[PDB]
RNA sequence: GUUAAUUCCGAUAACGAACGAGACUCUGGCAUGCUAACUAGUUACGCGACCCCGGUCGGCGUAACUUCUUAGAGGGACAAGUGGCGUUCAGCCACCCGAGAUUGAGCAAUAACAGGUCUGUGAUGCCCUUAGAUGUCCGGGGCUGCACGCGCGCUACACUGACUGGCUCAGCGUGUGCCUACCCUACGCCGGCAGGCGCGGGUAACCCGUUGAACCCCAUUCGUGAUGGGGAUCGGGGAUUGCAAUUAUUCCCCAUGAACGAGGAAUUCCCAGUAAGUGCGGGUCAUAAGCUUGCGUUGAUUAAGUCCCUGCCCUUUGUACACA
């Protein structure tokens, strides 16, 4: 009943589009839904020397990967959850479904 | 150093010469005017254009400009 | 009856002070302890100064409880120094005559502007090839 | 009480080592080799001696007790770890050495290393660092 | 070259002069006491607190690093 | 509320500035009085906002140098407070007034530069900064490797500079610079 | 190499583009290393526009 | 010789090998008709008082 | 009317140490005088009755933030460990001294080993703590 | 002339342009206006504990909200306004109102070097070895060896300090691995100690963790002594990891107690939350930072200028150089 779907994505625009589409689908079906919360962004930062060898001035790179996680709470039968989640999904967003 | 570049100055000149009627001495009014008229993707550049537009409008209303 | 609850946040380098104002006597305390004993106690006047300038008459009608989190000791005490004044100004502007709000703001600003507006200064990022933001390691000629 | 009393011993020779008595007791004892600040404080705490007194303020009836405790630490409720020669090679008993047997036991261990021709003994014989330090840029002062 | 031979404990003459001239100073601090009496700083602090216990010296402030004492008023 | 004062003892008023060339560069009277010499700062943003900073705050900031004292403001504020207590006990008059007298006396009026040397009169701001730095250097030099605490090594330096009896290090360096400037003109 | 570079350049231009650049570096035209560059049109080397306006291989 | 106070009325510009000084037009506060030039060390403004020990020697102008 | 937070802690800890001194039912360990409070310390504590003060401070910390175990106390009482040539780093205090203090305060009815771990201060200890604070407030004013 | 800029104005046989810079992206600022939140909270309500109606709780549950927290769309600052300098153009200074009136970084170019990488490679031409191997595997040594010189760094030379107790505040992150055999830790016992023994939490805004860090603040001891500064050298003992420590992996205790009294010639980096002080994450990891990459705390003096020195760019000039 109290279903909870977790969406992790690398692109902010795609993730916001997916969450907006899901909540609009919930609005169309007239289901009680919690607001889209935003977990703090995870920035995997790696710093490496530009030069393959050790010569030259000490110059370092800054390669960072940003991951955003948003979760939505809904009150609906699991069949409704599967129906809603099976459609309108961007390939770049990882989806997790939790019953509890 | 706060110097307007060629893009800002040239765009401001042509905008004023094309919409001299719709522009005035109020920075905020023509800021929205130039937003509606010309497609400037960056708002900072938009403010730069609007600022130079107002300065040129003051110059025009006071006297000639080359 | 009426709930004159006023929330206000004052910011420092990193510390933040959320002061809550309601109806009550002239009791002022932060983190559940009074202002007179706040280590480092050397800068006690930096916390009593908002009370001193405006007088206990203004603070008699309002009780303030504040929560402090983040930053260092000097950051927190300056955060609460700003937040106490901001909370009183917000309370006066929202529930009593604004002439009192205008006069206290003028007095606070003419004394020190930091009472109201937060300083936007932050720590600068460090860069490679040096020990600090601007500092660079020792150059080695020959 | 601040006035200096009579019979003030300015210098006390304890374990054939001179000690200046115008300083604090816990650090005047440190003048003896083989006992430091940590050892002196423990000894002066086992004895009923107030710390604030000086080495010339107290009497000689208790200094004999102190030195006996120092030379016999295990008999006055001091554990083995607080000694400098725990589990000695020769006699195999935990004991404290103070400024007389300290060097004798030191050369005894070195002489043992010399006899067995161990790596540590060879380093001591050659005057080179024994704990594997880099001598390329260090130790130049001692070796010419 | 130059070394100071400070007195660890009071001599009779030093104790007498401490009881006589020290209370009449405009400022009373252990640093100045040691400087003008050729005694240890610790001895000066012990003497000043003992004289404070006697009640002949007033204080203005107390601090871990330096404690400042003031003389009695003439009134 | 009126009557803005120092830590707990001394009021901003009853201060006399004999030199009228430092009226706008000495900030002690009725507009820059603070209970503590500690402020958020922002006086190093523009050029001539340094003068508006209270002179006690400038003294407190300039006191902490020589590495080990760097970034220690809560220590020098106590040091300045103790120095104010000592001078008040000694002279029996206004500690801020004696600080002003010390600064206006220690401040050099002439100096030498390269344009051999040529004599040039210093700016009022430059004079104040040089005096507020020389007297700290002299007090620090006196306190170093000595039993006497710096909490009074700054204070006795203050009264010596205020009296101008040629005993303060700042006064001695001031006269040396004036002598050099006088010769090279 | 010259025929190949001009041929691919013309193919890219006739396909429809705003700017093209190709660099061929190696031991062509002699054992000594040389780099040949063929450029035309507007080219952008700076900013994030290079991430979504020019593609490099 | 008396020490005199003068009021700055105009700034000429930087001077010195490294540009470490600023030659400044200054005027005395008792007879404002008489005005001279002098090199001043340190940051300066327009409309401030300078203490001159010697009011006769003149700094070189550029 | 007066609690611990209504009075200064600097003399409150000394007053509670005096309260423990006049109580004398803590059963202090045998090695109190011959122990170093942490690996980052050099000598034994200057105060010979430091155990009463440490117990007083531990009770104060437990009252302010309950549920702190031995590891939490070591983190609280840790400090710089000057390794000599190498620059200092933070190091926790000795586990045994904090654990013995907790057991000593457990023997008396002042703290309790509550659920979900940690140490919880009992109401009787709370009554003793703030009535000591009340005495401090009365003595000061 | 002006600008950080061949950035612009302005004279002008030039006019229009393009790359670069600029622009742009990320980052910090502030919005009681919008969206939202039991993996974050706030305000009130009810119990529980405590003190003389009131006060405290990171003690327990629930009626509202997102101010505090997290993250999304937008807004917002532009030399916008005033007074001055400036052909009255570009631009510069001061100021009021104002979160800011110069936040930092990334990409960064027609071109050159015979600068480094053939030891990053299943990227590679040629040469060489190719079975008594320059391929591979195993045992051990070495990469640390010390009469000397030089460079990058740590510790300090002490009273603004050291030592001993008390009080008190953060954000950067990471954390159970494909082969892979190795994670981050709350809590209770043993012990001074590193560390050992047990059940638990965590694939993470959920657990460590409200990251009770240091500096600093408060109170005693030291008293100008190479002294309780300083921790080099060195002995003995106790533990962890690893198949294995000897040339002592690392950690802990006792003890021994060197130079160094602020450092010559010369020389390094820097201008605002900057340097410096201080501590904390990641890389290396079975064991590990005295390096580096970042973060947090305290936090200043000088100065809004120049070609004097050093370089480096433009112009003029000279050329018998042009693989320069
Ligand atoms: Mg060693
Ligand atoms: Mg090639
Ligand atoms: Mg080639
Ligand atoms: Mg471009
Ligand atoms: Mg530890
Ligand atoms: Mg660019
Ligand atoms: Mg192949
Ligand atoms: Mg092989
Ligand atoms: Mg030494
Ligand atoms: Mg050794
Ligand atoms: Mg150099
Ligand atoms: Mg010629």
């Amino acid at each position: 009943h109290r279903i909870r779907i977790t969406l992790t994505s690398r692109n902010v625009k795609s993730l916001e589009k997916v969450c907006a589409d899901l909540i609009r689908g919930a609005k169309e079906k007239n289901l009680k839904v919690k607001g889209p919360v935003r977990m703090p962004t995870k920035t995997l930062r790696i710093t490496t020397r530009k030069t393959p060898c050790g010569e030259g001035s000490k110059t370092w790179d800054r390669f960072q990967m940003r991951i955003h996680k948003r979760l939505i709470d809904l009150h609906s039968p699991s069949e409704i959850v599967k129906q809603i989640t099976s459609i309108s999904i961007e390939p770049g967003v990882e989806v997790e479904v939790t019953i509890a | 150093g706060r110097v307007r570049t060629k893009t800002v100055k040239k765009a401001a000149r042509v905008i004023i010469e094309k919409y001299y009627t719709r522009l005035g001495n109020d920075f905020h009014t023509n800021k929205r005017v130039c937003e509606e008229i010309a497609i400037i993707p960056s708002k900072k550049l938009r403010n730069k254009i609007a600022g130079y537009v107002t300065h040129l409008m003051k110059r025009i209303q006071r006297g000639p400009v080359r | 009856g009426p709930l004159q609850s006023v929330q206000v946040f004052g910011r420092k380098k990193t510390a933040t002070a959320v002061a809550h104002c309601k109806r009550g006597n002239g009791l002022i305390k932060v983190n559940g302890r009074p202002l007179e004993m706040i280590e480092p106690r050397t800068l006690q006047y930096k916390l009593l100064e908002p009370v001193l300038l405006l007088g206990k008459e203004r603070f008699a009608g309002v009780d303030i409880r504040v929560r402090v989190k983040g930053g260092g000791h000097v950051a927190q005490i300056y955060a609460i120094r700003q937040s106490i004044s901001k909370a009183l100004v917000a309370y006066y502007q929202k529930y009593v005559d604004e002439a009192s709000k205008k006069e206290i703001k003028d007095i606070l600003i003419q004394y020190d502007r930091t009472l109201l507006v937060a300083d936007p200064r932050r720590c600068e990022s460090k860069k490679f090839g040096g020990p600090g933001a601007r500092a660079r390691y020792q150059k080695s000629y020959r | 009480s601040l006035v200096i009393p009579e019979k003030f011993q300015h210098i006390l020779r304890v374990l054939n080592t001179n000690i200046d008595g115008r300083r604090k007791i816990a650090f005047a004892i440190t003048a003896i080799k083989g006992v430091g600040r940590r050892y002196a404080h423990v000894v002066l705490r086992k004895a009923d001696i107030d710390l604030t007194k000086r080495a010339g303020e107290l009497t000689e009836d208790e200094v004999e007790r102190v030195i006996t405790i120092m030379q016999n630490p295990r008999q006055y409720k001091i554990p083995d770890w607080f000694l400098n020669r725990q589990k000695d090679v020769k006699d195999g008993k935990y004991s404290q050495v103070l400024a007389n047997g300290l060097d004798n036991k030191l050369r005894e261990d070195l002489e043992r290393l010399k006899k067995i021709r161990a790596h540590r003994g060879l380093r001591h014989f050659w005057g080179l660092r024994v704990r594997g330090q880099h001598t390329k840029t260090t130790g130049r002062r001692g070796r010419t | 070259r130059d070394k100071l031979n400070n007195l660890v404990l009071f001599d009779k003459a030093t104790y007498d002069k401490l009881c006589k001239e020290v209370p009449n100073y405009k400022l009373i601090t252990p640093a100045v006491v040691s400087e003008r009496l050729k005694i240890r700083g610790s001895l000066a602090r012990a003497a000043l607190q003992e004289l404070l216990s006697k009640g002949l010296i007033k204080l203005v402030s107390k601090h871990r690093a330096q404690v400042i004492y003031t003389r009695n008023t003439k009134g | 509320t009126p009557d803005i004062k120092l830590f707990g003892k001394w009021s901003t008023d009853d201060v006399q500035i004999n030199d009228i060339s430092l009226q706008d560069y000495i900030a002690v009277k009725e507009k820059y009085a603070k209970y503590l010499p500690h402020s958020a700062g922002r006086y190093a943003a523009k050029r001539f906002r340094k003068a508006q900073c209270p002179i006690v705050e400038r003294l407190t900031n300039s006191m902490m140098m020589h590495g080990r004292n760097n970034g220690k403001k809560l220590m020098t504020v106590r040091i300045v407070k103790h120095a104010f207590e000592i001078i008040h006990l000694l002279t029996g008059e206004n500690p801020l007034q004696v600080l002003v007298n010390a600064i206006i006396n220690s401040g050099p009026r002439e100096d030498s530069t390269r344009i051999r040397r040529q004599a040039v009169d210093v700016s009022p701001l430059r004079r104040v900064n040089q005096a507020i730095w020389l007297l700290c250097t002299g007090a620090r030099e006196a306190a170093f490797r000595n039993i006497k605490t710096i909490a009074e090594c700054l204070a006795d330096e203050l009264i010596n500079a205020a009296k101008g009896s040629s005993n303060s290090y700042a006064i001695k360096k001031k006269d040396e610079l004036e002598r050099v400037a006088k010769s090279n003109r | 190499v010259r025929r190949a570079c001009y041929g691919v350049l013309r193919f890219i231009m006739e396909s429809g583009a705003k700017g093209c650049e190709v660099v061929v570096s190696g031991k062509l035209r002699g054992q000594r290393a040389k780099s040949m560059k063929f450029v035309d049109g507007l080219m952008i080397h700076s900013g994030d526009p290079v991430n979504y306006y020019v593609d490099t291989a | 010789q008396p020490i005199k106070l003068a009021r700055v009325t105009k700034v000429l510009g930087r001077t010195g090998s490294q540009g470490q000084c600023t030659q400044v037009r200054v005027e005395f506060m008792d007879d404002t008709s008489r005005s001279i030039i002098r090199n001043v060390k340190g940051p300066v403004r327009e409309g401030d008082v300078l203490t001159l020990l010697e009011s006769e020697r003149e700094a070189r102008r550029l | 009317g007066v609690t611990v937070k209504d009075v200064n802690q600097q003399e409150f800890v000394r007053a509670l140490a005096a309260f423990l001194k006049k109580s004398g039912k803590l059963k202090v360990p045998e090695w109190v005088d011959t122990v170093k409070l942490a690996k980052h310390k050099e000598l034994a504590p200057y105060d010979e009755n430091w155990f009463y003060t440490r117990a007083a401070s531990t009770a104060r910390h437990l009252y302010l933030r309950g549920g702190a175990g031995v590891g939490s106390m070591t983190k609280i009482y840790g400090g710089r460990q000057r390794n000599g040539v190498m620059p200092s780093h933070f190091s926790r205090g000795s586990k045994s001294v904090a654990r013995r203090v907790l057991q000593a305060l457990e023997g008396l009815k002042m703290v309790e080993k509550d659920q979900d771990g940690g140490r919880k201060l009992t109401p009787q200890g709370q009554r003793d703590l703030d009535r000591i604070a009340g005495q401090v407030a009365a003595a000061k004013k």
